[PDB]
């Protein structure tokens, strides 16, 4: 009914200005590793109000990566800002 | 077709085989046998006639693959035949059976210069 | 390419998760369940390309009682026939 | 219908005793002078947090380690079946698993 | 460190073999969501200050690439809540399938990444493993095949041959040079593929093989262009030939094997009386070839060789089979109509 | 025989949710009296606004989420 | 305390991402999350299923974002000013505020306007429930634990895990 | 090799007694034969509800009344 | 759709709490099994629990003499029995064991009951054919009809792959 328009809106989170930009690239790498949530809680819904009884694993395997990669791509987030001490999503060094 | 993930069903018995002196599959070989004479010359061998155990071991290679191989592509534009006759037998009705008309009959243009 | 491997040789891979009516480990159903082997029994035979064409009525309801969206609608159309005219008569009901 | 009640009622002495601490005697009229010598005994202090990385990986190194033991979680209500041998033998793993991806790291921890 | 470089460079295939074998929605994301957790190291192996702001341009950009994927999947669980996978039964769905897929391999927009990554990873060894990642999507695209809104993906494709096309005529490192051109073969293969769609992967194979063929020859030292033309009168002039027996057939001309798969691609998509489509596409690919002329001008014509260069060791490196592609890259067109009857 | 008291529970549950509905107005655009709004014909159990209507006040609240959150 | 209580949740959940999901200086960011992922473990925990719900504390909420936390010492920001400081986050904030409750106004502000707005109808929770039910262990996401039938599904999982170190073992 | 197995044991016990138990619980579980019992209870738990099947001719054993001689033993547990 | 009107309704139902309805239970079943093992079949069989309503009037019905017997004979031990399993949490069974003779003193003597351990519940038994046994499933509309097969015999290609030119 009206709980999937909301959460739906919600995963419009993507919004990819705010997805890569602007700088503190913790913020853009933020939303999302909180993308999830609306793919978690969207699909345990649709899953739970009839009774799948089945795929009920499915939500636990859609986190088990969403930490397990997402928490790689951070590591990166090291090597820019080792190398530099601001992320600043404003080094373009490679070019074309 | 069916007995999906095969290189070749069994029903592949009822066909010649593709035999060899075919053309195809003495060049199929050729175009490694040019190959061959490549593979020397890339690292200055400099032979253009080296070790005649790189010189071959190519030209066993391809015409079996290129044998072994080309005896399911007949294969395959056999079934697709067959699918169409059957197809095409049943269902008259999609299969009219033209009139036979001589030149009594029909006019063309007439346009000469 | 979709190879189908699990076919030729014996393994079962997924193929038991994929739909809503296989096992459901205690026997325990779903609610639309009672449509799927309605549903499925149209169509396999079939080459699916007339399946959209052909059967397409035990598809409909299906969709419909997914969802409920119809019946949702006829049923929000009772709060048109009373509850505009509450103080013109008929309170309807009775308590209890 | 009452666990909210029995929430919402622990925070309200809680975020009440803030107010009734730190707010109360904050607007005594004692003196309270603002010179800039309070943050003691490390008088100024003008620098950025410099990453320190053995600081780092002990964030990272756990939450791998700490995924898995959601997926291990299940076994007790697991352990009533039909074909149970499919669970010990694969039960099994996961541990295996865990265990594994320890012993290769544990050739360079540093000092953590 | 030399073990696992074979555990994970094996890895990736294995995340490939998931995705052309299975049947259920999950496991093609799960599939292809472990080549951007397994491809990652490989860029990185000599530390420097580009890979690290290269794969972190490409990481973010194939992370939403995937998650939306997971959102078009999780569609179609409300309606019909049957995974499998089949046309996918709901319009929002496929547009949100096809047009957020062209970030993996990718298509008329979504390349302001292939010259990022490309370019400027200090890889260059390979490099050759982003002919993967062509691989793996076109194994849902050939499933999913009888559901498109069918005025998009032509609308990809014709916006991409040709901007991929004149993204190159402007450019000197080679690197690059193949990074456009390939985005332009995947004008081809994605046009066709509603009709017929065999007949593509004909374009896929002989797509693999050439450009394959071509990185292995760019490895001996070969970075620039103007490194192409200290070439001949230093390494070996039975490479120049080479290099001239091919960059001049992948563009294409008749006696060669380049000509395959458009001689057969418009036998195709004619005979469905489309005829006012494939000449732009036929005659587009031209300016494509402008790119190669004038590359093979660099490598004959005796450009003041480099300096004072003695190179009088000979050569150990892996031409690992080399010494055969390009007589199967060139010579194959005498030989096949199986292709269309070979794959099908 | 627990079973047997509650099917008895709902086939007078709907009855009253019809018969009082029936009653409310017979409309010339209205609805045919207990339609349905499948074409299939079984027996398939009811939703939860079929049961109760409108209706909405507390018992509703304490069938609903009356399991969850507490004894 | 009434029937809206689930759709008074999510309307704050709605609201828990706009918070940082514009710029907020993020120190900040987590403070949208927390509430975000609270609210969102809210949620989950009407309609039967509870320990799924009650995991994403565990696993994310409370471990994953920790590290997420732990970190923006490392990439530490600068202590320009923060949150308020430069003029600019306030701009983007509203136009999204109103935008679902402008939408929220007249979705349904009346008896329907119009159509695509007007099929969902609201507050019994019609389709919440159904019927009655025994029980196993609860009847649903009680039975999550399959060691059984899925194992192809672990394996991969329990497979693609292991690599993950090895992997970051490097970069670092 | 025993030399070495008790020169580790000077030096590093801690892990050894994971090791000790790492094994011998992978081990017994295909020994010891109060195990395939564990399996026979686990089984026949009714969780559901038994549905009475149609009686035409055969009807192999087990009458209308349950207590009647019907089918297979399970009182071999509340003897153990 | 059609519903049987406002009657056949209205009619006994036991009414006791969940306490005592637990209390003997026990004995209930197993040795009664006229009506309601039966009346699983006029359900699980053929669904929708409309067209069958009958024998919902003969297993409730089996309930209210089994309580109208038990009040006759013996209501004092069972009285006194179900109050301690109601004195409560959980309602176990293993704490009013000692009490369990009491109330079965002679019940199972008496009037002649037995004690059924394990067995209830179980064995999957059978019942009878009476009523026809429905063919015309629930919904069953109609087939429709499949393809034609294809299997003749086996040429070779005809002339040889009719491509562009390309003989063979
Ligand atoms: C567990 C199996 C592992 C499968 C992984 C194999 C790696 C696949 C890498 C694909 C590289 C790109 C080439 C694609 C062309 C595939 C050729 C083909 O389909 O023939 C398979 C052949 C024949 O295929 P087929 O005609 O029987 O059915 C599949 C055809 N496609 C996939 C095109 C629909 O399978 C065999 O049995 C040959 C042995
Ligand atoms: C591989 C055999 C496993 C099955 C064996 C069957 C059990 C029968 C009894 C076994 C007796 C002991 C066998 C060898 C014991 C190992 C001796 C040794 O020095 O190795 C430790 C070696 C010696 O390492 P070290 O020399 O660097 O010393 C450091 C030791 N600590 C950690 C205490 C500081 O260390 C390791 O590599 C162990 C790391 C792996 C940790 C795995 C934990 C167990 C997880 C459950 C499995
Ligand atoms: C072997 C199967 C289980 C693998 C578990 C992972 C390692 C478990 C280690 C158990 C105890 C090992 C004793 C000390 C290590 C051996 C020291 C040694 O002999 O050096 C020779 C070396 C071991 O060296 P090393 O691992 O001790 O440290 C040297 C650092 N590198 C690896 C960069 C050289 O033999 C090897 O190189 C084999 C290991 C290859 C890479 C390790 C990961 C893959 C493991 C193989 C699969
Ligand atoms: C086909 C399926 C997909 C294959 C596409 C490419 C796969 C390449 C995988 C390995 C490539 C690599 O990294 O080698 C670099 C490495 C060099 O890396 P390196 O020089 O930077 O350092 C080497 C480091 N060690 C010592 C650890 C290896 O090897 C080579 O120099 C040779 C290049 C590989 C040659 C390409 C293999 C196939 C070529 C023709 C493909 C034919 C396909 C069939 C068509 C039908
Ligand atoms: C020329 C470049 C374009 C090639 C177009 C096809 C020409 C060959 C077709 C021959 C007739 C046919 O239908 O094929 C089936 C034929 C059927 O056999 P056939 O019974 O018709 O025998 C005729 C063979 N010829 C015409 C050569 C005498 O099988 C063959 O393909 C013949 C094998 C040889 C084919 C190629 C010969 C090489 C000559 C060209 C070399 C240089 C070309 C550029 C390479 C770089
Ligand atoms: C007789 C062979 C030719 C005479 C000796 C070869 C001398 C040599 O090694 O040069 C190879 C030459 C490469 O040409 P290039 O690099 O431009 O010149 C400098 C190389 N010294 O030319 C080459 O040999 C390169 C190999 C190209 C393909 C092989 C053709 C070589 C000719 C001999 C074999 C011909 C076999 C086929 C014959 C019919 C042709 C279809
Ligand atoms: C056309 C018909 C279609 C079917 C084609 C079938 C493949 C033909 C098989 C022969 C391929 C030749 C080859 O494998 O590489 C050549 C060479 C090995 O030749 P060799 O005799 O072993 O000399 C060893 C000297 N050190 O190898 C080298 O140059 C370097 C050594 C590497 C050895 C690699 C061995 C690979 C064998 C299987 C290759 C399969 C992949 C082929 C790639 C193209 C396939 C289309």
């Amino acid at each position: 009914s009206m709980v999937y328009m909301n959460i739906m809106m919600a995963f419009t989170v993507s919004l990819v200005g705010l997805l890569m930009y602007r700088s503190h690239l913790m913020s853009s790498l933020l939303c999302l590793e909180g993308m999830m949530l609306s793919l978690f809680v969207m699909a345990a819904l649709t899953i739970l109000n009839s009774h799948f009884t089945l795929a009920s694993m499915m939500p636990i395997i859609l986190l088990v990566f969403a930490a397990c990669e997402a928490a790689l791509g951070l590591s990166l987030l090291v090597m820019v800002s080792n190398t530099y001490g601001t992320d600043y999503v404003q080094n373009l060094n490679l070019l074309q | 077709g069916r007995a999906t993930f095969q290189f070749l069903p069994d029903e592949a018995r009822s066909l010649p085989p593709p035999k060899l002196t075919d053309p195809r599959l003495a060049f199929v070989g050729f175009l490694g046998y040019c190959s061959g004479l490549i593979d020397n010359a890339i690292r200055r061998r400099p032979v253009l006639l080296a070790g005649l155990h790189r010189q071959l071991l190519y030209i066993t290679s391809f015409v079996f693959v290129g044998y072994y191989l080309l005896k399911r592509q007949d294969y395959m534009y056999a079934v697709r035949d067959h699918d169409m006759f059957s197809y095409i037998k049943s269902h008259p009705e999609d299969f009219p059976e033209k009139d036979k008309k001589t030149y009594g009959e029909v006019f063309e243009e007439f346009h000469p210069v | 390419p979709f190879f189908d491997v699990q076919k030729r040789l014996g393994v079962d891979l997924d193929r038991w998760m994929t739909i809503q009516s296989a096992e459901q480990p205690h026997k325990i159903p779903s609610r639309c369940h009672a449509f799927e082997k309605e549903w499925i029994e149209c169509a396999h035979g079939i080459g699916s390309i007339r399946a959209e064409k052909e059967c397409k009525i035990e598809f409909e309801d299906f969709r419909e009682c997914l969802l409920r969206q119809k019946t949702m609608k006829r049923l929000h159309a009772i709060r048109r026939q009373r509850e505009k005219l509450i103080k013109e008569g008929k309170y309807t009901p009775p308590p209890h | 219908m009452n666990l909210m009640l029995a929430l919402l009622t622990n925070f309200t002495l809680a975020t009440l005793l803030v107010i009734i601490a730190f707010w109360l005697p904050q607007l005594n009229v004692y003196s309270e002078k603002t010179s800039p010598y309070e943050c003691g005994f490390d008088p100024m202090g003008s620098a950025r947090l410099p990453f320190s990385m053995k600081f780092f990986l002990v964030a990272i190194t756990f939450l791998l380690f700490d995924l898995e033991i959601a997926l291990l979680l299940p076994l007790p209500w697991a352990s009533q079946t039909a074909n149970l041998n499919t669970m010990l033998t694969m039960a099994l793993f996961l541990i295996i698993l865990l265990a594994v991806s320890l012993a290769y790291e544990w050739t360079q921890k540093g000092l953590e | 460190n030399p073990i696992i470089f074979i555990i994970i460079l094996l890895t990736i295939m294995l995340g490939t073999i998931i995705v052309m074998i299975s049947s259920h929605w999950l496991l093609v994301w799960i599939g292809f969501e472990m080549n951007m957790l397994a491809i990652i190291p490989i860029m990185m192996k000599n530390h420097n200050p580009r890979a690290t702001e290269a794969s972190t341009k490409y990481f973010l950009t194939q992370s939403t690439a995937s998650m939306l994927l997971m959102m078009a999947v999780i569609i179609n669980l409300m309606f019909s809540g049957q995974w499998t996978v089949m046309k996918l039964f709901n319009p929002m769905a496929s547009m949100l399938m096809t047009m957020a897929l062209a970030m993996k391999l990718g298509m008329a927009p979504f390349h302001f990444w292939v010259p990022e990554v490309t370019q400027g990873i200090p890889l260059s060894s390979g490099l050759i493993l982003l002919t993967w990642q062509k691989l793996a999507p076109m194994s849902v695209l050939y499933q999913i095949f009888p559901s498109i809104n069918l005025n998009l993906i032509l609308t990809l494709s014709v916006l991409s041959i040709l901007i991929g096309g004149w993204g190159g005529l402007n450019q000197t490192q080679l690197r690059k040079i193949m990074a456009y051109s390939s985005i332009a073969h995947m004008g081809w293969m994605t046009a066709v593929l509603p009709y017929n769609p065999t007949m593509t992967l004909l374009n896929l194979i002989i797509y693999i093989i050439m450009t394959s063929t071509m990185f292995t020859m760019f490895m001996a030292n070969s970075t620039t262009t103007t490194l192409s033309l200290s070439h001949t009168w230093n390494k070996t002039p039975i490479m120049t030939v080479l290099i001239l027996a091919t960059l001049l057939s992948m563009g294409g001309l008749p006696p060669l094997s380049g000509f395959m798969p458009k001689w057969m691609i418009i036998q195709e998509m004619t005979k469905n009386n489309s005829i006012i489509l494939p000449t732009f596409m036929a005659i587009t690919a031209l300016l494509n070839l402008y790119f190669y002329m004038r590359l093979t001008y660099s490598t004959t014509l005796t450009m003041f060789p480099s300096t004072n260069n003695m190179k009088m060791k000979w050569q150990f490196p892996l031409m690992k089979k080399m010494t055969f592609l390009p007589t199967m890259v060139v010579l194959s067109t005498m030989m096949l109509p199986l292709t269309p009857m070979l794959s099908v | 025989l627990l079973q047997a008291e509650k099917d008895r529970r709902v086939l007078q549950m709907l009855r009253e949710n019809l018969e009082e509905e029936a009653t409310v107005m017979k409309d010339v655009p209205g609805w045919k009296v207990g339609e349905s709004v499948f074409h299939t014909t079984r027996w398939v159990t009811p939703m939860m606004g079929e049961l109760y209507g409108l209706r909405a006040s507390e018992e509703v609240l304490s069938a609903t989420y009356g399991f969850i959150w507490y004894t | 305390m009434m029937l809206y209580i689930v759709f008074i949740l999510s309307v704050i959940f709605v609201m828990g991402f706009v918070g940082f999901s514009s710029k907020p200086s993020p120190i900040y960011g987590g403070l949208g999350l927390i509430v975000s992922g609270g609210v969102g473990c809210g949620i989950v925990l009407n309609f039967g299923g509870s320990f799924l719900g009650l995991m994403v504390f565990l696993i994310y909420l409370g471990g994953m974002m920790v590290v997420f936390g732990y970190t923006t010492a490392m990439a530490t920001e600068q202590y320009p000013e923060i949150w308020l400081s430069n003029k600019a986050v306030l701009g983007a904030f509203v136009t999204g505020l109103l935008m679902e409750f402008f939408m929220v106004y007249y979705v349904l502000k009346d008896k329907e306007v119009e159509v695509v707005f007007e099929f969902n109808g609201l507050g019994d929770w019609v389709i919440y429930d159904t019927g009655d039910s025994g029980f196993f262990s609860e009847e649903a996401m009680g039975i999550a634990a399959l060691y059984s039938y899925g194992t192809w599904l672990v394996i991969v999982t329990g497979w693609s895990l292991l690599i993950g170190v090895v992997v970051i073992m490097e970069i670092t | 090799v025993a030399a070495f197995l008790k020169n580790v044991w000077a030096k590093e016990p801690v892990l050894v007694a994971s090791f000790a138990i790492a094994g011998l619980a992978v081990i017994l579980p295909t020994l010891s034969p109060y195990t395939k019992y564990s399996l026979m209870i686990n089984r026949a738990t009714p969780y559901n509800y038994p549905v009475p099947l149609r009686d035409d001719g055969n009807m192999p054993d087990v009458p209308s009344h349950p207590q009647d001689p019907q089918g297979p033993s399970l009182e071999w547990l509340k003897r153990l | 759709v059609e519903l049987p009107s406002l009657e056949d309704l209205k009619v006994q139902e036991v009414k006791v709490s969940s306490s005592v309805l637990k209390a003997a239970a026990h004995h209930y079943g197993a040795q009664c099994d006229k009506p309601n093992k039966e009346f699983m079949l006029c359900r699980w069989e053929e669904k929708d629990p409309r067209r069958c309503l009958e024998e919902g009037k003969l297993v409730n019905q089996c309930a209210l003499e089994f309580f109208r017997q038990i009040k006759r004979h013996c209501a004092e031990p069972f009285t006194e029995y179900w109050t301690c399993i109601d004195y409560s949490g959980l309602q176990l069974f293993r704490r009013c064991r000692k009490q369990q003779a009491q109330f079965d003193e002679c019940v199972l003597d008496k009037l002649g009951w037995v004690r059924p351990d394990l067995g209830d519940l179980s064995k999957v038994t059978k019942v009878k054919t009476d009523r026809p046994l429905p063919e015309n499933p629930y919904h069953s509309r109609a087939r429709p009809e499949p393809n034609p097969e294809v299997e003749g015999d086996l040429k070779p290609a005809r002339h040889g792959s009719r491509l562009f030119f390309w003989t063979m």
